[PDB]
């Protein structure tokens, strides 16, 4: 932004010296090297955003597999099955607040 | 009123500039805010979980 | 216990709003002592130049000016103050116009006399350096004297010959 | 779902000096404040009302101003709350005598022909309504019945002389018959015997005649004293410039109502070039009289804007006469023909009379 | 499902608010990429058909008008006047709007062109316009220098890495500035001439005529300059009249005017006087009295 600004400042000496390209040249230089940083910014926060969305599928996949075959102690009631789906969509949003 | 009761000798000014008390006033203050926003939040969640 | 002191300084100072509001600073505004202080700082030229004249974003995040320009536009505000006291630093030095500053120095005297007020004008101007008005040298962090301007020519050292 | 918070590290830093507000600016010619309207109905705001419960106080004139549905709905609520409350009272006495259950009758029932909370209600109804229908009968060994039909019987006569009251005070009302007062339009300013006047035009369409006219001029408009004092609406009165200087009038067939623009007269310096729409004045006329036929005052309220003032205009004759009596074409009322006269504001035209006056 | 439903809804709003407001500075920007116009192209062929590089100079007005506002209110009439080729020619008027036309036509900056100009013995508007500025230096009214290295600040387009383009810099001026400079002909600016000399400008523009032989040099007014600065700028031109052979001055400034072989002026929105030699302006003393 600094060194654009610096270019739209002197636009019209720019324009009759004939260096806007030659100053675009280090102005699409700088864009990849911001576009960088952005590209790694996006991967970090998909990164965030897909452990975010696929935690709480994973942990009720595992709470109900688990009951399933290592304890097999219930026939898996619908009062128990819905009522820890309900506790845990309520628990989701202080778990993603808290940091 | 600190700003205003503020010392004007070089050593200060040259240190902390205009520019960055007007950041610490930008960031610092609405940070704080979003924590006293927040603070309910803290006392709670851990309870309710 | 101090009044409001007209102040000004070497680094100008200017306010992100119009140049009329700028010059009067939080005070009444009077079309007579405007229109004189204006005419004084021969700045109706540079508004004319302007777009809004007066109503333009001097300053910073705005219409960016030139340190005369600024200089002026500090001096006419501290004119327009009307103070019984009435500081500069370096004025002329960062603006060098012969015929902007002997106009300033010229209207000065008669509003100084007129009101009787005490104006203090700390600048190298040779021009009006040996003038009737009081002096007062300052060199090494002391005041060497602060009299009559004949004490100068008493002295040995005549500020190298005035730089005649 | 979630969002995101405020985290502004820099607020992009340059993000600044953007300006434009490309405002619509659209407030400047939006409209004109107005004293009153041309149909009564002073349109002023009042704020700060501290009331100390005097508003619920005068509960009788609240029903009076109260439109005719709505008192017809506080009638109807009131009577059918008065008559469930007593049929609850009859039940309530029937069930604990015990006539309400259903046994021998050895012992005779405080009320005949009680059987449900219908019949209670019934019985209710005969009694307040006054119908007597007598097939439930009042013994005379239930006192504490007999105190209750007591007690109904005031409550239901009290309550059908209010009632009545307030009918007749309504009945009594005569605003719409005020609103049947025409107004003209649009007043004007014309020359009358070398006098420069403003005249106006008001008629009526009832033939009932208002009794006791008594019409006030007035002019609403702020007003600042050498002094100092700011007074934002200043009103004056203004004379009628009538032949006795009263007020009252003999209105039959629309009048023209004309006030002389005198050197007293706060009108005597304005020009119709000051006659835009956006000028701070308001002429107020408000007509006072009672009716034949009620015997009611009734007032009459309209405005005469700046921008509703006709200069240099006069008003067409409305009155025709016929073979055997007098005509009057209403649809002439706010017919205007243009009269020739100088364009010089009053203080002008006195001081040219005065001029001329000095040269002959 | 039944309890989410609310918050869903909530974060529904809120993330539809939001959207809204990004959407319409993303709608500003779409305007923003509507505005198309400066066609940088010709109306002939560039090949071999126009000159490789203006020299001799031969220009011929023919009625040439110019206006900004939709060719309305021009501040030219018919401007039909005979430059001299092969030497300097300085045209000075009292205003300004001779100058700015004469600005504005040498670059076909103007929006309208109500005539005819023979760049050379060529068309003007017939031209790439990115050559046509590169080969034609000019001045500005007021120092302006960008951030970055002087090899790729002087220039940049051409990309010379000749050392005698450093030579004629460190000869021009700021000798000892160059000298000081540990990059020197690859020393980077300090924040665009933040802390240097007000001859700058004047140096770049020197040096930019120097590396890309510009025969056609264009000046404009000098807002502030000292006698020494006046008199460089005066041994420039002189050089550039040697080598170049053609130079065009534009200013308010009588006694620097009169070093030029022809002087002009134009006000009113049309051309107030010509004057073929330059004693012609001094025997009109209308305009030396206006000047001092
Ligand atoms: N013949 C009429 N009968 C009833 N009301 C009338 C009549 N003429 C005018 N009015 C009333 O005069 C008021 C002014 O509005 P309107 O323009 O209709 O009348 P006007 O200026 O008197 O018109 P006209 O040209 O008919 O005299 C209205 O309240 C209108 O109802
Ligand atoms: O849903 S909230 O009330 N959100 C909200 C933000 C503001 C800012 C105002 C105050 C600062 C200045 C702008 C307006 N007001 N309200 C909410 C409340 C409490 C906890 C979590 C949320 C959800 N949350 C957090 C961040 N983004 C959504
Ligand atoms: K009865
Ligand atoms: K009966």
């Amino acid at each position: 932004l600094k060194q654009t600004n610096e270019m739209l400042r002197g636009m019209k000496l720019l324009k009759l010296y004939a260096w806007e390209s030659i100053f675009c040249s280090r102005v699409e230089v700088t864009r990849r090297k911001e576009m960088t940083s952005l590209r790694a910014f996006a991967v970090y926060t998909s990164i965030s955003i897909f452990m975010n969305t696929a935690i709480p599928i994973a942990a009720v996949l595992i709470t109900f597999v688990g009951h399933v075959s290592f304890f097999k102690e219930s026939d898996l009631s619908p009062s128990v099955a819905f009522a820890s789906l309900s506790l845990f969509h309520i628990l989701v949003t202080p778990l993603f607040l808290l940091s | 009123n600190k700003i205003m009761h503020l010392s004007t000798s070089n050593l200060s000014m040259g240190e902390m500039t205009a520019g960055q008390i007007c950041n610490l006033v930008a960031i610092d203050t609405n940070q704080l805010m979003w924590f006293f926003f927040l603070c309910p939040n803290l006392w709670a969640m851990p309870v309710q979980i | 216990s101090r009044g409001p002191v007209a102040y000004a300084s070497q680094k100008p100072w200017l306010l992100n709003a119009t140049v009329e509001e700028n010059i009067t600073f939080e005070s009444p505004f009077n079309k007579q002592r405007y229109k004189m202080v204006i005419e004084a700082c021969s700045l109706q030229p540079d508004i004319d130049i302007l777009p809004h004249g007066d109503q333009t974003q001097i300053g910073e995040r705005g219409i960016n000016l030139s340190g005369g320009q600024r200089q002026r536009i500090s001096v006419a505000r501290a004119l327009y103050q009307q103070t019984n006291v009435v500081f500069l630093d370096d004025p002329f030095s960062a603006l060098d116009v012969h015929l902007s500053d002997h106009l300033m120095q010229a209207g000065i005297l008669e509003l100084l006399r007129d009101d009787k007020r005490t104006v203090v004008l700390v600048t190298h101007k040779l021009q009006y350096l040996p003038h009737a008005d009081w002096i007062i040298a300052m060199k090494d962090g002391t005041i060497q004297r602060e009299g009559t301007l004949k004490d100068f020519q008493r002295s040995e050292c005549q500020l190298f010959e005035h730089w005649k | 779902m979630l969002s995101r918070k405020g985290i502004i590290p820099e607020e992009y830093v340059l993000t600044r000096l953007a300006e434009d507000p490309t405002e619509p600016r659209y407030r400047t010619r939006e409209r004109r404040a107005r004293f009153v309207s041309k149909k009564g109905n002073c349109n002023v705001a009042h704020k700060n009302i501290r009331e100390q419960g005097r508003f619920l106080q005068d509960v009788f004139t609240t029903l009076v101003d109260l439109k005719w549905p709505h008192t017809l709905l506080i009638f109807t609520m009131s009577f059918l709350c008065s008559w469930l409350l007593f049929a609850m009272v009859w039940w309530l006495i029937a069930f604990a005598h015990g006539d309400l259950a259903p046994g021998e009758g050895t012992n005779v029932p405080c009320v005949t022909s009680i059987h449900s909370f219908s019949s209670a209600f019934l019985f209710s109804i005969e009694v307040q309504v006054t119908i007597g229908f007598g097939g439930r009968m009042v013994t005379e060994e239930c006192p504490l019945a007999i105190l209750i039909l007591i007690v109904q019987n005031i409550v239901g006569l009290m309550i059908n002389a209010i009632m009545l009251g307030c009918i007749f005070m309504k009945t009594a009302q005569a605003h719409r018959r005020a609103e049947t007062l025409i107004f003209s339009k649009h007043a004007v300013i014309t020359l009358r015997h070398g006098r420069l006047c403003f005249m106006l035009r008001v008629g009526d369409l009832r033939k009932s005649m208002i009794i006791s006219a008594t019409i006030h001029m007035q002019v609403v408009r702020k007003t600042t004293s050498p002094e100092g004092e700011v007074v934002p609406l200043h009103q004056v009165d203004i004379p009628m410039e009538n032949g006795v200087g009263g007020n009252s009038i003999f209105l039959v067939a629309p009048l023209i109502i004309y006030h002389v623009i005198d050197s007293n007269s706060p009108l005597y310096d304005l020009a119709p070039s000051d006659l835009h729409h956006h000028q701070d004045l308001e002429i107020i006329v408000i007509l006072e009289g009672v009716v034949e036929t009620t015997g009611i005052t009734t007032q009459a309220r309209t405005s005469y804007l700046a921008d509703e003032i006709l200069w240099g205009q006069r008003f067409v004759p409305i009155v025709a006469e016929e073979d055997g009596r007098y005509s009057v074409d209403y649809s002439k009322f706010g017919n205007t023909v243009k009269v020739p006269t100088p364009l010089c504001t009053a203080r002008q035209l006195d001081e040219d009379r005065s001029l001329l006056d000095a040269l002959t | 499902y039944a309890l989410m439903v609310s918050n869903y809804l909530n974060w529904m709003v809120r993330n539809l608010a939001d959207m809204e407001i990004q959407l319409g500075a993303v709608k500003r920007i779409h305007a923003l990429l509507k505005t198309e116009a400066e066609s940088y192209e010709g109306l002939l062929a560039p090949s071999l058909i126009p000159k490789n590089w203006p020299d001799q100079g031969k220009i011929q007005i023919q009625n040439l008008s110019v206006r900004y506002d939709s060719s309305l209110k021009p501040v030219l009439k018919h401007v039909n006047a005979l430059i001299s080729p092969g030497q300097k020619i300085g045209i000075c008027g009292r205003t300004g709007s001779g100058k700015s036309s004469f600005s504005l036509a040498f670059f076909r900056m103007v929006d309208m062109f109500e005539g005819r100009i023979i760049i050379d013995g060529i068309d003007i508007a017939k031209l790439p316009l990115h050559t046509l500025r590169s080969r034609l230096s000019i001045i500005l009214q007021d120092p302006v220098l960008f951030s970055g290295t002087i090899r790729f600040n002087l220039d940049p387009e051409k990309k010379c890495s000749d050392s005698t383009l450093w030579e004629a810099l460190e000869i021009a001026q700021l000798k000892l500035v160059v000298k000081a400079l540990p990059g020197g002909l690859d020393a980077i600016i300090t924040e665009g001439g933040e802390n240097f000399s007000q001859g700058q400008r004047q140096l770049f523009c020197l040096a930019r005529a120097f590396v890309r032989k510009t025969s056609i040099f264009i000046m404009d007014e000098a807002t502030a300059s000292i006698d020494m600065a006046t008199e460089n700028i005066l041994q420039k031109v002189v050089m550039t009249a040697f080598a170049d052979r053609t130079v065009v001055t534009i200013a308010h400034r009588v006694h620097t005017i009169l070093s030029a072989d022809l002087v002009m002026v134009l006000k009113r929105g049309a051309i107030l006087e010509f004057d073929k030699p330059e004693t012609l302006l001094s025997q009109k003393d209308s305009v030396f009295a206006s000047f001092v």
